[PDB]
């Protein structure tokens, strides 16, 4: 998964 | 009045970028009310429509719900200089939100050509961040790193420690994790976490927690990462953010890898329920993938179908991670044929990711 | 004093322009001027650095089948180095480490030299530095930084209309990077321009290198039949002018014969290659020849393959190791030897991880 | 293999 912003 | 409403429109834009929903809404209602008592000014009306679009983006970020395309079509049905910049930039923001990363970049790049019309350096910093943000989601590490660094340097220079600065730290760490520099990523994330706490915004604190768990998970420390995913999931769920879906997913996934199948099932049920309420078909696909892999019979046709949906949706970074996990899982179970099958597809995905550079 | 110091800089210009005969004549003139003067450690350290750079050029033009000696002598007085000479210190040693295929060390030297790039007086000289940086970045598959440095270098040569060896080399690097991201058509366009530019230079080495790179690009594209002739042509030119690059050319030729199933030609190319590699004392290509022979022409013994990859990795040739691992994994996968395929897929993962963390 | 320069 991609990190959150 | 046409020159004064433009001033109000710019003040409205300032409030939007500062995430001042209440003040922005009051100014929005005032401007829209005053435009009804004015002569028909074309460029001025297009100015308003663009800003209303940007306003709705901000509102949905702060208060998401489970009309965007409608007002997008009206905008696209209709520009030069500043308005052309807004046109590509705001549509780029929307495409990123809709997970259309390649299109979002294309829009941003066209907007970047008109960046000379931006006099506010802080405003430019936001733009640079959004560019860095989308590059990260397609694993273009060094384009993302460069833009994120430029943006971070501006926020630091003005000592503006808001949401955007923390987000910059998130992206930099995320990029570091992608190149297996976990120690440096953690340094950025621990700084970002404290900066998030200072903002006193639950969304950013939860995101900071998730990112720490994300980094530790990549590092291999599953025990620590579990607690961070749990905390992030709880906070996001309390404030009804859609980010709770991803948080619970990563929590479910790590339970599976730890062999804690009881907790995995419990987290799975919680996750698919949330994903269904948010109508998140893509996370429903992801939940189905890891359930079949860890909690099911590992049927190759079911797995392949899930990966087919991910790839067709152009979520290549996510597919890459899950393919690596799938191949590794079959390998340790000594199902070498199935393992080789997913290693090959993992190869194909890495190539696709690289070709998009 | 300043006069001989000017000669040293004039010597540097001849070296960078690959003027071997003129560089040699001026070196001897400087040597005579140094022995007929008082004790000058500033110019003696200047000469030693420039002598090192000089030998690098000579070896490149005329390779043979005392760098370490000169290296240690310079390093023994590195505490005296400052400003311009300190720049040369890191730059020249970075160039030498690239030769020795010590890429990470070469970059570290280059980055330190880059901190003092202000001592470079003209853009053309600067362009050479930018190429060398782009060059080493390409060999560790740092595509982003390599493209950036190569583009800066190429723009300078284009701006000043300097169509020499360095410009052609910039085109090679740009094309190589494009191939690494599978933009083969764009890469081929650059290589076709580089080939004609190499022919205009009338330098056999560059023409042969151009032919190899086209073959290299077409090989990556999957056009195996076309890539054959380019590898063969490059191998012939390199051998006729006694360049060590003939080894790599024959290896790629051997490898592609193996892939096509042309085992008779593969065998002949194999014997030709290992014999050539033995003459050049090229242990790494001997290992590479051993690897592909086992994989294609042999039993495919996993222990032999593992040992070969262990050797490549121990020499930090990760980019080449990545290619051969992918080829090995896919080969076993096509042959439905799934356990062996999975084994090499994981080692491929490990190498890709190491490649990613080095950047 | 790597391209030549
Ligand atoms: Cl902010
Ligand atoms: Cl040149």
């Amino acid at each position: 998964e991609r990190g959150m912003t | 009045p046409s020159e004064e409403v433009a001033v109000k429109l710019n003040e409205w834009y300032k409030l939007i970028r500062a995430f001042e929903a209440d003040q922005a809404e009051a100014l929005k209602q005032e401007i829209e009310y005053d435009l009804e008592d004015m002569e028909e000014n074309q460029d001025l009306l297009l100015y308003f429509s663009l800003m209303e679009f940007r306003h709705r983006i901000m509102l949905d970020k702060l208060m998401p719900v489970k009309p965007f395309s409608d007002m997008l079509n009206e905008i696209e049905s209709n520009l030069t200089g500043l308005l052309e910049y807004y046109f590509y930039y705001f549509r780029g923001m929307y495409e990123f939100k809709q997970k259309n990363f390649i299109l979002a970049i294309d829009h941003y790049k066209h907007a970047e050509e008109k960046l000379e019309y931006v006099e506010d350096e802080i405003e430019k910093a936001e733009f640079l961040f959004k560019v860095a943000e989308v590059y990260y989601h397609i694993k273009q590490t060094y384009f993302s790193m460069n833009y994120a660094s430029q943006a971070l340097d501006i926020y630091t220079k003005y000592e503006l420690y808001g949401r955007r600065r923390v987000q910059c730290e998130f992206i930099i760490a995320g990029n570091l994790t992608d190149v297996y520099h976990h120690e440096k990523a953690l340094t950025h994330l621990c700084s970002a976490l404290e900066h998030a706490r200072q903002l006193e915004e639950a969304y950013m604190i939860a995101a900071a927690y998730y990112n720490v768990g994300h980094c530790k998970y990549s590092l291999g420390d599953y025990k620590e990462a579990e607690g961070y995913f749990k905390t992030a999931a709880a906070i996001f769920e309390e404030h009804n953010f859609q980010q709770a879906v991803q948080a619970v997913f990563s929590l479910t996934h790590i339970y599976c890898k730890e062999g804690k199948y009881d907790k995995a099932v419990e987290a799975y049920d919680r996750g698919i329920k949330s994903a269904a309420e948010w109508e998140d078909d893509m996370y429903l696909t992801k939940f189905r993938l890891i359930h079949e892999l860890y909690l099911g019979s590992g049927d190759l046709n079911v797995l392949t179908e899930c990966f087919d949906l991910l790839e067709s949706r152009q979520l290549l970074a996510d597919a890459e991670d899950l393919l690596h996990d799938t191949a590794e899982r079959f390998n340790q179970l000594e199902h070498y044929e199935s393992a080789a099958f997913f290693y090959r597809r993992l190869m194909n995905i890495k190539k696709k990711l690289a070709e998009q550079r």
